[PDB]
């Protein structure tokens, strides 16, 4: 999980 | 498991960022094994979408020459946060094709064999049994993964998972789940044993399995059958069958059919079409051994063309010719074998329909097909079924079965059409 936006 | 090609992608950071979300890391592994970094979403109109080279599901190998191997999730994110406006990626494109692409049941991605064995314990140990949870797991998991779950459940509980479910389940639902737990060869072997067990053979099931299985599958069935029942499958067939029906079943169960060569033998295609006609419709009686040798030895693509070339000589096609030449078990076996050669998905579609069309349900046929074809050609079966019968296979299962038994079959079906 923890989609992180870059 | 995966097909892999690697690509270098250079992106210019837009004000919104590079325009995609990453997942993974050693502390947040996307699957049970890989600690890698994966693109979980590509923002629309982002710098990566406009560039078009990045794909959702790709693995980020390196960012500006810095490898993303064995990094914490924060360590991977921090590499993007400090990367500047000209970012150079090296990604790995992944295609998940494995097993068959025509199967309803695929391997579960976030697979953890220990948690599933754990959660099936919970269900068996809940009062009244959570069958829904047992069904939701085991029908959503490949047959190989079900083997892992059976291994974990034994180590945790000192009991075989199948023996536990054999007590925690009953009726038609028990038959399905127990079938799903066996390997393809074990299930076919036991189904074959059950059709011959007892003076009086279930030739219907015996024909269906022996006629529809490939060389590879029959070779494995022959090995596992002897391990399970301490006798050869060929010997049990000889004992439960007789006549030319015995010859046909013995030749088919050997699984020594010619493999599909690269070169189409048009000359042999025509000779075999002439032979089949000479042996049957053209003469009085039938040279049945000639029919047996051609239809058991030649490859499936070859015989498909033989049956069409046969229509140039004979006023009836192969199926009509069989109905006019032989009767009894022998006729039943030839008719099934030709259907498997011509269109095996349609053959299973027809047997599914026949198992449900009238009073009640031939559950033994319906269950065996949904189990043994869910990972082979179930999507082709559903396509042929929908095309011919108008309603979906989903719909007919829904009308003929009920309860958690229906739910399991609907999952093995894979969806509506
Ligand atoms: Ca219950
Ligand atoms: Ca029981
Ligand atoms: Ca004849
Ligand atoms: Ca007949
Ligand atoms: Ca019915």
């Amino acid at each position: 999980q923890s989609e992180t936006s870059v | 498991d995966y097909l892999v090609t690697e690509e270098e992608i250079n992106l210019t950071r837009g004000p919104s960022g590079l325009g995609f979300n990453i997942v993974g890391g050693t502390d947040q592994q996307y699957v049970s094994n890989d600690s890698g970094i994966y693109v979980s979403r590509i923002k629309e109109n982002g710098a990566a979408a406009l560039d078009g080279r990045l794909q959702e599901g790709d693995k980020i190998l390196s960012v500006n020459g810095q490898d993303l191997k064995n990094l914490l999730h924060q360590d991977a994110v921090d590499l993007f946060r400090n990367a500047g406006y000209a970012v150079s990626l090296r990604v790995q494109h992944r295609l998940q094709v494995q097993g068959s692409a025509y199967g309803s049941v695929k391997a579960y991605t976030n697979f953890d064999a220990e948690r599933d064995a754990l959660n099936i314990e919970t269900a068996i140990k809940t009062k009244g049994v959570d069958e829904v949870t047992i069904v939701n797991i085991l029908t959503n998991r490949s047959n190989e993964q079900r083997q892992d779950i059976a291994f974990a459940y034994q180590r945790r509980t000192k009991k075989e998972l199948a023996s536990a479910l054999k007590s925690a389940l009953s009726g038609h639902l028990e038959t399905v789940i127990l079938g799903l737990l066996k390997t393809p060869a074990q299930y076919d072997a036991s189904e074959l044993k059950a059709s011959m067990k007892g003076l009086g053979t279930d030739e219907d099931s015996l024909i269906e399995i022996i006629c529809s299985r490939t060389n590879q599958e029959l070779q494995e069935i022959n090995r596992v059958y002897k391990e399970m029942y301490k006798t050869d499958l060929e010997k049990d067939i000889i004992s439960d069958t007789s006549g030319d029906f015995r010859k046909l079943m013995v030749a088919l169960a050997k699984g020594r059919r010619a493999e599909d060569g690269s070169v189409i033998d048009y000359e042999l295609i025509d000779q075999d079409a002439r032979d089949l006609y000479d042996a049957g419709v053209k003469r009085k009686g039938t040279d049945v051994p000639k029919w047996i040798s051609i239809m058991t030895e030649r490859s499936v693509p070859h015989l498909q063309k033989v049956f069409d070339r046969y229509k140039s000589y004979s006023p009836y096609d192969m199926l009509e010719s069989i109905r006019k030449e032989v009767k009894g078990d022998l006729e039943n076996a030839f008719l099934n074998l030709v259907q498997c050669i011509q269109n095996k998905p349609l053959y299973f579609a027809d047997r599914l329909y026949d198992s449900m069309k009238g009073k009640g349900t031939r559950d033994k046929v319906l269950i065996r097909i949904m189990v043994s074809r869910s990972e082979v050609d179930m999507l082709k079966i559903r396509s042929e079924f929908k095309r011919k019968y108008g309603k979906s296979l989903y719909y007919y299962i829904q009308q003929d079965t009920k309860g958690d038994y229906q739910k399991a079959l609907l999952y093995l079906c894979g969806g509506d059409d």
